[PDB]
DNA sequence: GTGAAAAATCTAAAGCATCACCTT
DNA sequence: AAGGTGATGCTTTAGATTTTTT
């Protein structure tokens, strides 16, 4: 029996309520390290991936490895139930077709246990390997919020530029564009505000602004993510779920072809 | 009605008809006729007894006329349970004493009964009175009291069903001895003693003339509101009797004095009219009246006079010291007509409304009159034709006699036939086929031809009420998936094109194998010509393999295209006569279980799935029985004004389910958001193939009828050019008749045959059987869909409209072939190769191996065999396919397209806005013009440019504000033309356009403007009062032309503006949007389709849906879409368990 | 004639705020005792009891009794002129059809005057019996409200089960189901927040879900709710408007009679 | 060129609040001395002029005079995505066709930038000549807001009626007409909440009630409100800034004339 | 004149973003 | 003094109705 309680459970609620709008159904995945999430979007564009660790829980009990594909937007509207300081407990049986949700109130009075069954689909299993990321950032998540609701008011792709001078995000659209301007910090005290930068060589990419939009319902989750990028490679978004584990959404460029030379 | 005033009304009858020389025959003797009207009259017998009788008014080929009273009791059948049949006649034959005429018993087949071949007649009891007075008293006193008794599950508690009690009684007499109208006829009258005898005389068949009146009026009119009947004065009468013409006009209210005048709007039609000249109404209407008299009409002819002319006429005559009964015979009855007692009245427009397979956009006069007779008569507006005819009144009468000439020929070329042949196959007097719709004359024919089989007829259903499917959900409407409709694609399909051609080599191999079984089928079905009369076989037969070789090894190509219209001529007749279904065969497992010929491996069952809908409430039976009990001794307002308060439990059904149905349609608006939960399921019927063939063989008959019917009238027709290359004068004219006749009775059998489908699934009809509409429309679907994804795999579909598929084929596809054949009768046969396949396909997939028929009715000898008459009709190569697209995300329009004959003529029009009803005219003479200007171009991109050339005109006007172009035809440009369908009180607390410029109309002119039903509203919407919905905005077109300062202050107390300066036509009308307006119709019909065939948008004047604009720029876009599957590696496959 | 004066104008707003939508139909009764509504929607399931007593009102004075029959819905778009501590003022002649409104601020200074119409009626009065209550519940606004609006996300029909131990709130659909439980508190000092069940025997019942949304509309109004419940008799949902009034809500339960089995 | 540093940046984001559905589009003024509007409003009714002086703001720096045709919806979709201490610098050039906005933030570490392009757009100036208008009545920005909002729950126009003891703020329509009466205060020390009626003689007016609650869109661009008119002339509404601008409205009255006499 | 489907309105409800309040 | 949280207006879209073509 799958059997996992953490005691503050705001994030959680959010991680999923994040998960509801990018796609519409996901591969659950148990095992001994941690719970897995390899489930790409319906329109076979963008990714998403989930690696919550085991340690990071108050208690975790698990048999064996096991994929179950239970839907997103049904969970996450019964999730929304739940307090913003509530007790989360998932609980899975070894070959039931039911998944249950305990919530245990802040008053330590009110309890509730919910649950939901499953459904079977077809979805491509994919593995994403290690490759070197040439430019990685530390942004804010509500500066990256701003951000995305910054730049998806002029167009629909987004221009994710990484050179000497710092990040860019541009947007081109039928109402002209916008360019916004990044340097890394030298003198804050503070590290969840700030903003720090490494680089091997300069980048010039553009991605979906769209998906960043479904990506960004995360923001409150952690104040902190990190903004990967190479050449050729799939845009890699990681927000930490703090000493829980992590998220990457994956966005694929639609990458420049050679027609017109 | 007492009796007295019935023998008053049958003698004063007797004497109007004397005096319309109808002279009744008293002495004996023989005598010929030729029926043209038949009556219900009362007629005393010898006995000096209360009885009826029918008066068939005969006339001769020399003018004289006569009538015979033939009396016949009415009567009816009752059904009793089995050891019951004669103990029902005994109570019966002690209760009605001096009432019943006689009861007996009349043994036939019923069409519901279990195990009925077996060899058993449930006998009825036949039940027969007098008069028609009394059968009504007997039918209130019997038929209710056991109806519920019925509808729920002393000797007469053991009666089950009173059968045949609809009917009309004249009706039945002319079902059961056999005299239908118009057949020549010998009657022998042998004395009062005897009844008198009436023999058929089918030798002759020359139809004569018989005595028409035509008229129609002009009627004086104060401005801008419709004429009344209690001040106004008849402004003039036009009348024709056989082509002759006559007018009858009024000195006080014309300028000068008008002679004799002819008018003739072809050589076809001839007007002679004789004007005449009265100084007063008096000697106008006296002078009509001694003319009616003088000349002794048989049958009236009005156009739309049932409602407007008649009851103004008759309530003008009334108060000037005369009386329309005791003059002409012309009255309100209870139908709210005009019925005469010894003339047939004969109402023009229901002939347009229900045969003449028009829209409603051409019901007036000169839509109708153009659309059929071919002539367009002289426009007048009523508004201002009375000050019209005050300068001169010459145009005045002749819109007056273009009124009476074209319902005058209207009537004699077209109704005049068509009626006179509809009624030789039913049983009705020509006044009924006329007035009742398409569902009951098709019931009296099948009533004819199921007495003829001599089976029972069945009751007209009663409506069910809270209707139970599943669990609760009390269904607002039950109705079966009709035919899947559907515009696969969009644009321009022209015969001379390219288009690009994706072709699937295995559908190619698959006819490589089958060329030879599908030319063999196309000789030895369509034409009945066995191979071994043509030799040319193996010059086709490698032919065909050729061309299909060539078209094989490049199955992708880019050339022009052919268009087919492969369907049906008549698909729902041609499955029903296929098939073998019938409506009183379809049965569930039950009743055949209860048949003795359930033998093993039987084939009288044949299986068939349909498709049911549902549109049902989201209570369950809990909700609904709260409701029902919850309305149990509550008070409720009578329909009865000032009445007494009423309880639930006395409640008539449809004001109850009325009430339920309101009561349910806000309990869940409030509880689930939804009133019904549309629902499609699949159901399977079973139907026995030895049922009573009086159904499938009549459409049959009707079927070969029609082509026997059709094959003489080309011989005559060819005989009609041959005498007018001739010159013989009666020659010509027999041959004319003779061609008329058949010509008119083609076309009365195919307007059967086409309303066979649409009369089983109507309300109050005999045969309702939901599951034939249901599983015919089924089929339907199934054959065309199956065409469908065969023309799918070698070519491309267009259109699916539950008649046949359109299509576009690659120009090398085998499409026709010649046969040289040595048979005498067939030297040459000709056919379509791609109709062929499709006739082999459905003969591999819809073969009825289980046909079967009767050979020996004593012996019980059944026959099974196989035919197939579906036959896929193709209408040659069209020049152009036309499909609109929507703004709606991804669906498109459906059963609207335009498609063009070859020579470059419009050949169909359908479903489109240009001639709906409702519409603008600024968005119907555009599409007009579109259509017809649309075929040109040398490719794709010409045909967008050269038709935005002219769509774009129809914005530079609007852009412009009509500065050049003059106001004079601005005012009917925009003006809204709807009609209205029930009265303003009616409507109650309902809100709309149309309702508000009612009720504007109401406090601006009297109540009596919106008190006549069908009223023509017309409004625009304006300008000033903005933030408000369109209901507000809709002020009138009538107040344009009433008095200036009227104008004034209406249009401040409507559109809300005091400190307003100019009243201007031009700025007061908003032109955003009826910009709007026609930018959806050019977007509906030219702009998405150019877009979606990968154009340049043609006209950059307006803007596309969100959705086609950004996926347009994306595709143009530098970057092109990439995945994550194709970019980057992958893992494997997987699933998930429970 | 009839003068009355109110200084908390919110208690009265926010009352018919309750009334803005579940009835469309006002039948006054006015007396020495106070004012009185007695009114059934047309979905005959609801039943709306409103008093407001007489000592309640700072200045109180009418000659006789009164029938004012007024549609409700009408007025719900007019007092919201009046602001939170804005002294409400009625007044209404012998027999004058038309009913003034006015808006005495707190500073004497801002005032106002609205004037209504009222139409014809034939509204049937049924009686209210007074039946012992097998289960009550004193239970904050809040809380109620919070677990209506999250229950008619999953489900439609909720089945409420008042037991010795609480309350169970089950709510089931086509999204999943998911039951809530509540249990009596002792060791509350505040009673604002408290809870307090009183039992007879344990009744479980059936209820609809957007009839308790239409009813809870009220939440700011009062503090506590009283819940009381019977075998097959209305839900009563008893707010105590202030210390002068109270709300009495019937609402007749959705029994299921056994017709499956 | 064109540049306009501006500290404070609700001055501008809510002005634009106030327009975007009143005028659609307009034409702007600047000069020297700050930015003047006189824009016209689309179903040629109203006009609204903008004052905001040049030392009001932080900066200015322009050549000569220019006029620039921004669209107002979407310029205010721009600065719908901004902050509310965000200082903004508007660019502008003199024969180029875009226009530049740059926002700032006191962090230091989070700037954007965004271009929009311009159409050329014909607007006629009106000038309206001053007038000595006999009433002037000062009330703050909530009531007279409040009031507007809530009496239009009422009917379609309002009529103004001004004496010495006060202004009443009638207006009739379906259901009914009401109307709102002010006092006069003298025991009042901070300067918003003050009413006061200010008299030459007493006035007769009638005014488009929709356009009264268009009008109250910059109510939390402002604290106080004064409402001036004189015999036969427009209502003029001003929401005066804290010397950083300055607002008018004119409403054109719907003047009855004699034609039921 | 079946039924399927269209055009054109209100209309009522779900979801959302933005602003007022309140506590940490 | 700022982010959570609830109220509430804004916005979009399914849908209920009528006329009409098929
Ligand atoms: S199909 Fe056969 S078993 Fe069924 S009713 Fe007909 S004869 Fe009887």
């Amino acid at each position: 029996m799958f059997e996992a309680r953490l005691v503050q459970g705001s994030i959680l609620k959010k991680v999923l309520e994040a998960l509801k709008d990018l796609i519409n159904e996901a591969c659950w995945d148990i095992s001994s390290s941690g719970v897995n999430l390899q489930s790409m979007d319906s329109s076979h564009v963008s990714l998403v991936q989930l690696t919550l660790r085991s340690e990071g829980f108050d208690t975790y009990r698990c048999d064996r490895n096991l994929a179950m594909g239970v839907n997103l937007t049904s969970m996450s509207k019964i999730l929304k139930c739940a307090g913003n300081e509530d007790i989360i407990t998932l609980r899975a049986e070894d070959n039931a077709d039911t998944l249950a949700l305990v919530f245990e109130a802040p008053n330590q009075e009110k309890v509730s246990d919910y649950e939901m069954k499953l459904m079977d689909l077809d979805v491509e299993q994919l593995g994403i390997p290690e490759q070197e990321y040439s430019c990685v950032v530390k942004m804010p998540s509500g500066e990256f919020a701003r951000i995305c609701r910054d730049l998806s008011h002029i167009g629909d792709a987004v221009v994710i530029s990484c050179a000497k001078d710092g990040v860019k995000f541009s947007a081109s659209g039928e109402l002209g564009n916008g360019n916004i301007k990044l340097s890394q910090t030298s003198n804050v005290d503070k590290e969840e505000e700030a903003v720090t930068i490494e680089m091997n060589e300069p980048v010039q990419l553009t991605f979906a602004l769209r998906y960043l939009n479904f990506f960004t319902k995360a923001t409150p989750l952690s104040s902190t993510v990190t903004l990967s990028m190479s050449a050729d490679v799939p845009l890699v978004v990681e927000y930490k779920i703090a000493d829980m584990g992590h998220l990457k959404y994956y966005l694929a460029p639609k990458i420049e072809d050679e027609e017109g030379s | 009605v007492s009796a007295l005033k019935r023998l008053e009304r049958s003698q004063w009858t007797d004497k109007m008809d004397l005096r319309f020389g109808f002279e009744r025959l008293k002495e004996p003797g023989e005598k010929t006729g030729w029926l043209i009207n038949m009556h219900p009259t009362e007629i005393l017998d010898e006995d000096k007894r209360l009885g009826s009788a029918v008066d068939y008014y005969f006339i001769q080929d020399d003018g004289s006329r006569f009538k015979v009273a033939l009396p016949y009791k009415p009567y009816f059948y009752i059904a009793t349970r089995k050891g019951c049949e004669r103990e029902v006649s005994s109570f019966l034959s002690k209760k009605f004493q001096g009432k019943i005429a006689k009861v007996e018993t009349v043994p036939k087949e019923d069409l519901d009964l279990p195990n009925h071949l077996v060899g058993l007649k449930r006998n009825y009891i036949r039940l027969s009175f007098h008069t028609v007075e009394d059968l009504v008293k007997v039918r209130k006193e019997i038929s209710p009291a056991v109806k519920k008794n019925r509808e729920q599950d002393d000797q007469l508690d053991n009666i089950v069903d009173m059968r045949e009690y609809d009917v009309p009684y004249h009706i039945r007499l002319s079902i059961d001895l056999k005299i239908h109208v118009a057949h020549w006829y010998n009657v022998r009258y042998r004395g009062n003693a005897f009844p008198v005898e009436i023999t058929r005389r089918d030798d002759l068949v020359e139809r004569p003339d018989p005595v028409v009146l035509a008229f129609a009026i002009a009627t004086t009119k104060l401005p801008l509101k419709f004429p009344d009947a209690e001040t106004d004065q008849i402004m003039m009468i036009s009348y024709m009797i056989d082509g002759q013409g006559y007018l009858i006009t009024n000195r006080e209210i014309v300028s000068e004095d008008i002679e004799d005048f002819e008018f003739t709007p072809k050589p076809e039609y001839e007007g002679p009219f004789c004007v005449f000249n009265e100084p007063d109404e008096a000697h106008l209407i006296q002078r009509w009246f001694e003319h009616v008299q003088e000349t002794k009409p048989t049958i009236m002819v009005t156009y739309n006079g049932d409602f407007f002319d008649w009851p103004f006429v008759e309530a003008r005559a009334a108060v000037h010291g005369l009386s329309m009964q005791q003059e002409i015979g012309f009255q309100k009855d209870s139908q709210g007509e005009y019925k005469a007692p010894q003339c047939i009245h004969m109402d023009c427009l229901r002939w347009v409304k229900r045969d003449s397979y028009l829209p409603v956009g051409s019901h007036n006069l000169k839509a109708a009159a153009k659309a059929k007779l071919g002539y367009d008569p002289v426009e007048l507006d009523p508004e201002d034709m009375c000050r019209m005819a005050t300068e001169q009144p010459q145009t005045l009468a002749t819109y007056s006699v273009s009124d009476a000439v074209a319902t005058y020929y209207l009537y004699m070329k077209y109704v005049h036939p068509f009626i006179f042949a509809l009624c030789t196959i039913i049983p009705m007097e020509p006044d009924e086929v006329l007035r009742k719709g398409s569902g009951t004359l098709c019931e009296a024919l099948l009533m004819v031809q199921a007495f003829h089989a001599n089976i029972i007829f069945p009751n007209k259903q009663e409506q069910e009420f809270n209707k139970l499917t599943d669990d609760g959900h009390v269904l607002d409407s039950e109705t079966y998936v009709g035919g899947h409709v559907e515009a696969l694609e969009s644009g321009v399909f022209r015969s001379d094109i390219p288009c690009r051609f994706r072709m699937n080599p295995a559908a190619f191999d698959f006819l490589l194998q089958r060329v030879e079984k599908t030319l063999r089928h196309a000789l030895e079905e369509e034409e009945k010509v066995p191979v071994e009369q043509v030799t040319n076989f193996e010059e086709v037969c490698d032919e065909i393999k050729s061309k299909l070789a060539s078209l094989k090894d490049v199955p992708s190509r880019i050339e022009c295209p052919l268009i087919y219209h492969l369907d049906v001529g008549a698909m729902y007749p041609n499955i029903i006569l296929t098939n073998r279904l019938q409506p009183s065969a379809m049965v569930d497992e039950a009743t055949c279980a209860a048949c003795d010929f359930n033998k093993p491996g039987a084939n009288c069952q044949r299986k068939m799935a349909w498709q049911w809908r549902g549109e049902f409430m989201p209570a369950s039976r809990s909700e609904y029985h709260r409701i029902q009990h919850q309305l149990e001794s509550e008070k409720f307002p009578p329909l009865f004004p000032e009445g007494p308060a009423r309880a639930f439990h006395e409640l008539s059904r449809e004001e109850q389910a009325k009430y339920e149905k309101r009561r349910l349609a806000d309990y869940c608006r409030k509880a689930y958001k939804k009133i019904h939960i549309t629902k499609v399921e699949e159901r399977l019927t079973t139907i026995c193939q030895r049922e009573n063939s009086f159904y499938v063989d009549t459409v049959r008959a009707f079927r070969d009828r029609r082509y026997e019917f059709k094959g003489l009238h080309k011989v005559w027709k060819k005989k009609l050019s041959a005498a007018v290359e001739v010159g013989d004068a009666a020659e010509v004219k027999r041959c004319k008749n003779m061609e008329v006749l058949y010509d008119s009775l083609q076309l009365a059998h195919k307007c059967i045959l086409n309303s066979f489908y649409g009369y089983v699934m109507r309300k109050g009809a005999r045969w309702y059987s939901m599951e034939m509409a249901g599983i015919v429309c089924f089929t339907g679907a199934n054959i065309i869909t199956q065409a469908r994804e065969l023309i799918e795999q070698i070519g491309r579909p267009l259109e699916l409209d539950t008649d046949g598929i359109w299509c576009v084929l690659p120009n090398s596809f085998p499409e026709n072939f010649v046969f040289k054949t040595t048979n005498v009768k067939k030297p040459k046969v000709t056919i379509s190769y791609p109709g062929a396949m499709l006739n082999i396909m459905v003969k591999e997939g819809f073969t009825n191996d289980q046909y079967q028929e009767l050979a020996e009715p004593s012996s019980l000898t059944y026959v099974t065999r196989s035919e197939n008459s579906i036959f896929f009709e193709v209408d040659g190569p069209y020049l152009a396919m036309i499909l609109p697209a929507s703004k709606e995300e991804g669906k498109k329009l459906k059963k609207r397209y335009a498609v063009f004959n070859e020579d470059g003529s419009l050949a169909e029009l359908k479903g489109f806005e240009v001639k709906r009803r409702g519409e603008l005219q600024l968005i119907k003479i555009f599409q007009s013009s579109v259509f017809e200007a649309f075929l040109k171009g040398s490719t794709l991109e010409e045909v967008y440019g050269s038709v935005a050339k002219v769509a774009d005109y129809w914005l530079d006007v609007l852009y412009s504000k009509a500065a050049n172009m003059p106001d004079s035809e601005l005012f009917e440009l925009i003006s809204e033309n709807r009609s209205m369908s029930r009265k303003l009180e009616d409507y109650g607390e309902q809100k709309s356009t149309s309702i508000s410029t009612a009720k504007r109309l109401a406090e601006f002119l009297g109540d009596q403007m919106v008190k006549d039903a069908g009223l023509s509203c017309r409004y625009i919407i304006s300008r000033k009062p903005e933030g408000s919905p369109v209901t507000e905005r809709a002020i009138p077109l009538a107040i344009f032309q009433a008095e200036p300062t009227v104008r004034k202050h209406f249009l401040r107390k409507w559109l809300k503006s005091s400190s307003l300066q100019d009243f201007d036509i031009r700025a007061i009308l908003d032109w955003d949007y009826y910009i709007e307006r026609l930018g959806s119709a050019i977007q509906k019909i030219i702009t998405i389709p150019a877009a979606l065939q990968q154009v340049k948008n043609p006209v950059p004047r307006v803007k596309h849906p969100d959705w086609l604009h950004k996926k347009l720029l994306e595709k143009n876009d530098v970057y092109k879409q990439k995945k994550i599957s194709e970019l980057f590696t992958l893992e494997g496959r997987r699933q998930v368990t429970m």
